[PDB]
Order: C-alpha cells, then sequence, then structure tokens
C-alpha cells in the first residue's frame, strides 16, 4: 500500500474486512397453476389432422417435465430454441396443436418441408419457433374393422398457408365442367380416411403429434418455467434471490408487521431493511455481511516486524485478541498501565512497542 | 336485446385529500416519501353522477384519460362492476369487471358491448353484450364490493398492466367525499397488454315482476389522475396517515 520496502511507526488503514457468502439462497413463490400439458397429450381422442386442434396457453407455469416423461417418442425435434433451456426461457404464448397422421408424414410436420400434409392440412412456417412431438398410437387408435374417423384432405385448390385450417367439405373439382356439390367423375371429395388398423407397417401406423409453438409479443411474457423454492438459511451470510431482488445478507428475524400487499421494506436511506419470503408469509430483516477497515499497526521496519491487526467496527467474535469501541485488536496485549500515545488507535486507546501492547 | 333504460345527471364536487393510494409495494416506516405518479389532485373538480332508472340513450361512456378515481356511497348491489376499453365492440378487446356476492369475476374478451350495459337479477348478463368472442383473459377471486360506507377505487392502464387500488371507508352524516386520508391499498395486478381509452359503469336491475325493471338510483364520483408527484408520509407500521402535493399551493411545494 505504501509502496517502500521500509514502514515507519504508525498505524495504516490497508484492507477492507468482508465475510465471504457461504451459502446460496433462492426463495419464489410455491409451484402452482401449471399449465394443462395433461389434457393435451393425454386425450382420450384426438383430433383429424384437416380438423387439427389448437389450444391457446396463456397465464400458467409451463411445466415441461411432465411432456418430456410422458411417452417414448419417435421425435422430440426442436425448431429454433434447444429442448433444455425451454425451462428457463418466459414465452408470451404458447400454441398446442394436437392431430393424429401416419408414421411416413411425421418428417413433413417441420419447416421447408412438402407433401400432402404440409401443403393441404398443416402448414409450419419457415422461421418456426417451437417443437414437434410425436409418438406411436396403435392401442389407441387401431381398430382390426378399421378406424375410420380419422381423416386428412387430399385435394385443394391452393397450398395452405402457415398456421391455417379449413374446415370445408367442397367436393373438389379438377376438370373444367362444374362438380354441381354432387360426386362426379373427374371429381371427388377432398377428405379422405385414415383407415388404421394394427397389422400396419411402421411407416403406416397412427403416431399422434402435437406442436408447440412459443411467440413473444410486446404484451408481458405470462408462460414462464416451473420457480425453484430451494430451501431457506437463516443467520448466516447468504447470497439471496427473493422475487428477482438480488443481493447478500444475513436473514434474521424481523419484528416487522408488513402490510399484506407489500412484498420488500426499504431503509430511511433508500437501502433494503426487510422483506417477506415467498414460500412462508413470514418476515425477515435482511442485514448485510459484516465489513471492517482492516489497519496494520506497526513499528519501524528496522526495530522490529511484528505486527498488529485492528479490524474498525468489528466486533471480536465476528472476525492476544482485545475488544476495543473503535474495533477489535488482534496481536496486541492489554496492559494496564497507562502512558503516553505512541500511535493512535483510538476511543482512548493507543498502541505502543515495548512485543506490541494496546493501553489507555 | 340492448335496451337503453338509464338516464344520468351530471354535479361537480371538490375532490378534498381523497384519491391517494400505495404507489408501490415496497414497505416503508417513519419516511417522508417523494413520488411522481399518476395522482388524483388535491381538491380537484370531481364529476358527481347520479343515475336514474324510472318504470332514449342518456348514458355516455366517459373518457378513461391516464387513470379514474372511482368512488361510491351506494351499496354493494347496486353498482355492480365496470367496462374498459376503447371501442367497446366486438372488432378490439374489452375488459368487463363484474361482481356477485359470492366473488368477482374479471373477464377480458371481444364483447359486443349494448349502449347502455346494466346486470339484470339468477343474474343474466345478456343486457349487457349482446355477444363475446376470441376471449383471451378469466380471472375469478374474492369479491371487492361488500358489506354509510364509501367505497374507493383507483384505475390505471401502465405498461400493459391494470392496476387496480380499492378502499373501504366508513363515512357519516359528512359529504360523500369525506375529509382526511383514506389510503387505497394495491389490490389487483392484471397483466391486460390491452388499449384502454374509455370506460363505464355498470348497475344492477331487479326485474319488476309486475316497467320491466324496478326503478333504481345510482350515485357515485368520478375524477381523473394527473401526472402529480406527492409527499407521502409512512408511520411506525407502514400506513400512509398523510401526504402533500407539491404543486397545489407554496406551502405544500415547501413541504414537498
Ligand atoms: C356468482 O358468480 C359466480 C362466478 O361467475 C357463479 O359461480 C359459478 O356458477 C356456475 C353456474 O352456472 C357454475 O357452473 C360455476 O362452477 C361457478 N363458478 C364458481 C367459481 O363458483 C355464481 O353462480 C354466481 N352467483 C349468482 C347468484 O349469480
Ligand atoms: C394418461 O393416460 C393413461 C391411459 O390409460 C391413464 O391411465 C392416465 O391416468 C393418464 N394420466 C393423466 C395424468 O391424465
Ligand atoms: C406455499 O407453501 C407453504 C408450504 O408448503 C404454505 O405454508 C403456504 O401456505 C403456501 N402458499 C403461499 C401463498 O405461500
Ligand atoms: C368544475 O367544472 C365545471 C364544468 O366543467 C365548472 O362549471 C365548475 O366551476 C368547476 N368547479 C370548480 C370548483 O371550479
Ligand atoms: C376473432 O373472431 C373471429 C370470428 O370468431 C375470427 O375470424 C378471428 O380470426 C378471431 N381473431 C382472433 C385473434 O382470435
Ligand atoms: C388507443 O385507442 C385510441 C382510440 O381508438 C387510439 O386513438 C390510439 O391510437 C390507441 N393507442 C394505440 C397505442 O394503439
Ligand atoms: C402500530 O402497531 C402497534 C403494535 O401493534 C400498535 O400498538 C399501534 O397502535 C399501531 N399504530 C400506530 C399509529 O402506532
Amino acid at each position: 500500500t505504501l509502496k517502500s520496502f521500509t514502514v515507519e511507526k504508525g498505524i495504516y488503514q490497508t484492507s477492507n474486512f468482508r465475510v465471504q457468502p457461504t451459502e446460496s439462497i433462492v426463495r419464489f413463490p410455491n409451484i402452482t397453476n401449471l399449465c394443462p400439458f395433461h389434457e393435451v397429450f393425454n386425450a382420450t381422442t384426438f383430433a383429424s389432422v384437416y380438423a387439427w386442434n389448437r389450444k391457446r396457453i396463456s397465464n400458467c407455469v409451463a411445466d415441461y417435465s411432465v411432456i418430456y416423461n410422458f411417452a417414448p417418442f419417435f421425435a422430440f425435434k426442436c425448431y429454433g430454441v434447444s429442448p433444455t433451456k425451454l425451462n428457463d426461457l418466459c414465452f408470451t404464448n404458447v400454441y398446442a396443436d394436437s392431430f393424429v397422421i401416419r408414421g411416413n408424414e411425421v418428417s413433413q410436420i417441420a419447416p421447408g418441408q412438402t407433401g400432402n400434409i404440409a401443403d393441404y392440412n398443416y402448414k409450419l412456417p419457415d422461421d418456426f419457433t417451437g417443437c414437434v412431438i410425436a409418438w406411436n398410437s396403435n392401442k389407441l387408435d387401431s381398430k382390426p374393422s378399421g378406424n375410420y374417423n380419422y381423416l386428412y384432405r387430399l385435394f385443394r385448390k391452393s397450398k395452405l398457408k402457415p398456421f391455417e385450417r379449413d374446415i370445408s367439405t367442397e367436393i373438389y373439382q379438377a376438370g373444367n365442367k362444374p362438380c354441381n356439390g354432387v360426386a362426379g367423375p373427374n371429381c371427388y371429395s377432398p377428405l379422405q380416411s385414415y383407415g388404421f388398423r394394427p397389422t400396419y407397417g411402421v411407416g403406416h401406423q397412427p403416431y399422434r403429434v402435437v406442436v408447440l409453438s412459443f411467440e413473444l409479443l410486446h404484451a408481458p411474457a405470462t408462460v414462464c418455467g416451473p420457480k425453484k423454492s430451494t430451501n431457506l438459511v437463516k443467520n448466516k451470510c447468504v447470497n439471496f434471490n427473493f422475487n428477482g431482488l438480488t443481493g447478500t445478507g444475513v436473514l434474521t428475524e424481523s419484528n416487522k408487521k408488513f402490510l399484506p400487499f407489500q412484498q420488500f421494506g426499504r431503509d430511511i436511506a433508500d437501502t433494503t431493511d426487510a422483506v417477506r419470503d415467498p414460500q412462508t408469509l413470514e418476515i425477515l430483516d435482511i442485514t448485510p455481511c459484516s465489513f471492517g477497515g482492516v489497519s496494520v499497526i506497526t513499528p519501524g521496519t528496522n526495530t522490529s516486524n511484528q505486527v498488529a491487526v485492528l479490524y474498525q467496527g468489528v466486533n471480536c467474535t465476528e472476525v492476544n485478541v482485545f475488544q476495543t469501541r473503535a474495533g477489535c485488536l488482534i496481536g496486541a496485549e492489554y496492559v494496564n498501565n497507562s502512558y503516553e500515545c505512541d500511535i493512535p488507535i483510538g476511543a482512548g486507546i493507543c498502541a505502543s512497542y515495548q512485543s506490541i501492547i494496546a493501553y489507555t | 336485446q340492448c335496451v337503453n333504460l338509464i338516464t344520468r345527471t351530471q354535479s361537480y364536487t371538490n375532490s378534498f385529500t381523497r384519491g391517494v393510494y400505495y404507489p408501490d409495494k415496497v414497505f416503508r416506516s417513519s419516511v417522508l416519501h417523494s413520488t411522481q405518479d399518476l395522482f388524483l389532485p388535491f381538491f380537484s373538480n370531481v364529476t358527481w353522477f347520479h343515475a336514474i332508472h324510472v318504470s332514449r340513450f342518456d348514458n355516455p361512456a366517459l373518457p378513461f384519460n391516464d387513470g379514474v378515481y372511482f368512488a361510491s356511497t351506494e351499496k354493494s348491489n347496486i353498482i355492480r362492476g365496470w367496462i374498459f376499453g376503447t371501442t367497446l365492440d366486438s372488432k378490439t378487446q374489452s375488459l368487463l369487471i363484474v361482481n356477485n356476492a359470492t366473488n368477482v369475476v374479471i373477464k377480458v374478451c371481444e364483447f359486443q358491448f349494448c349502449n347502455d350495459p346494466f346486470l339484470d337479477v339468477m343474474e343474466s348478463e345478456f343486457r349487457v353484450y349482446s355477444s363475446a368472442n376470441n376471449c383471451t383473459f378469466e380471472y375469478v377471486s374474492q369479491p371487492f364490493l361488500m358489506d354509510k360506507n364509501l367505497r374507493e377505487f383507483v384505475f390505471k392502464n401502465i405498461d400493459g398492466y391494470f392496476k387496480i387500488y380499492s378502499k373501504h371507508t366508513p363515512i357519516n352524516l359528512e359529504r360523500d367525499l369525506p375529509q382526511g386520508f383514506s389510503a387505497l391499498e394495491p389490490l389487483v395486478d392484471l397483466p391486460i397488454g390491452i388499449n384502454i381509452t374509455r370506460f363505464q359503469t355498470l348497475l344492477a336491475l331487479h326485474r319488476s315482476y309486475l316497467s320491466g325493471w324496478t326503478a333504481g338510483a345510482a350515485a357515485y364520483y368520478v375524477g381523473y389522475l394527473q401526472p402529480r408527484t406527492f409527499l407521502l408520509k409512512y408511520n411506525e407500521n407502514g400506513t400512509i396517515t398523510d401526504a402533500v402535493d407539491c404543486a397545489l399551493d407554496p406551502l405544500s411545494e415547501t413541504k414537498c
């Protein structure tokens, strides 16, 4: 500090003592109001690909772990986002689209793909942000007589735009002559039936597909991943994250009676002095960890190399140890005798070299 | 089923020191805190509306402006909620707040509102709106109109959140905008994210069963918030017991 190899006799303020944080405590409100993924990925009846079901998802917590563990998935392809980061991301809206297709066409449910399903039944945009999930549904959707309740659109005048649905059953007119709304030669009904049977090859077995589309808008994002409760540790210097408010401090018990709306507390000087725990509605007094001004008391180097350390403002129990009003003095022995001041320690206490002694 | 039944008259009164609310959720004890926010100015001009139905359209939609201070001395049953929006038709989203004794339902949908919307008592919302479509929000909670008693609300639409503040202050023979300070506790913060420029009050009408509806009167006060700097006094327990409006007069300005 003094930029010299020889130190003159005196007390020099050289450093700041700090109490290092020991643990990290993150307290967040209880997980509740989870998004109804269990009603999308586990439905008694799914929908035809032409009349694909769309559920808007808003104002809930998105627990994707239940989606992960629901079934073994033929594809969990995610476009524009990684699967792991989804929980730590918060999106304004989540759209869940549910339909049943044959296995061969599962590849068609992707950006930039072509087929009967992509052109005429369900289309994803090139810039799509979301995931496509598919799983086998032989037990649920296959009958030996044949399941004729799943339909697809084979014929349409123009390709579908992304996120568009056509429910029209109008006869597809492939020829110059008018159909007249009655099926006739060169006139074919657009919706064909997926005649699912249990003994079909894996390419043709029914597969249930759920498409999750995530969109962000200027409105505040209200669908975000689960918040970890973690645990609460008190009476120690721990880094605290309470509802996105961060710091480092001891959390002692509080006698302050908060009103129910209030969540945080502030000092006269606009520094946080209190908080309400989200998990349990209790009030805690946030006190920052101890700090001190480390001062080195030394005589001249030539005379001796012994030093004493004064922690300014720090009680002795929080760091030849003596307690002074100035702070805790370590390395000097208190002597009852009174002498003239040689090195001032403050608060009526002075130090001298005879070992290093401290006296009034 | 839209019918015009309500006629409205208006008078002017003094705000006094009503309309103070807690600007944030921070607990402050034994301090003087100066905050700049949308507040109702002290001793401002407040419109007193008398809505009468006796057994043509005379109940126009009020402008929301930057926020609204609402007060009523009527019982909980007569006034049942509010309507918020811009066009108040199917094209744009709208916010409907409806209270009944068991609970409060706050719902945001594309309501095609009637010119004179009222809840008729079972309770039917057919009068309130002909149709509701593309509904995007629903929140159900304990009611804030419960049972002489002056009920005060402050509505703000800031940064896509609809902040609602409320207080229930008993009053005696003294005029319905009383003296003194009743700080308004924050009640419900809603992430509606919609544009609100106009609002209307919802009243309840009873069927006559004998002049289809029973005759009724409702009195309510509307004031408008302005961007103002206030100095609030926080006591030992965190309650706001006093405030000074800085721009109102030189003495308060010196205090601020
Ligand atoms: C008061 O409002 C609540 C909420 O709108 C009504 O409660 C609902 O009543 C319907 C009956 O049509 C039930 O299907 C719902 O399950 C109820 N919801 C809740 C949250 O309870 C209640 O009926 C209304 N009371 C009156 C007298 O109108
Ligand atoms: C999921 O589907 C199976 C099929 O029978 C059922 O047993 C289970 O209860 C369902 N789980 C949920 C959470 O719906
Ligand atoms: C959250 O969980 C705790 C412990 O399970 C419980 O005591 C508390 O009532 C719950 N709810 C809230 C709003 O804190
Ligand atoms: C309130 O406004 C009305 C018209 O807007 C006006 O006539 C009246 O004088 C105002 N009140 C006061 C106290 O200025
Ligand atoms: C609103 O409703 C109409 C008819 O129900 C529909 O055409 C339109 O796409 C809807 N818009 C949204 C955003 O849901
Ligand atoms: C809010 O609505 C008003 C009334 O239609 C309109 O003039 C204004 O431009 C709207 N604000 C925005 C940001 O769209
Ligand atoms: C504040 O709380 C204390 C403790 O409950 C109570 O005695 C006192 O009356 C309250 N009000 C004021 C103005 O101090």
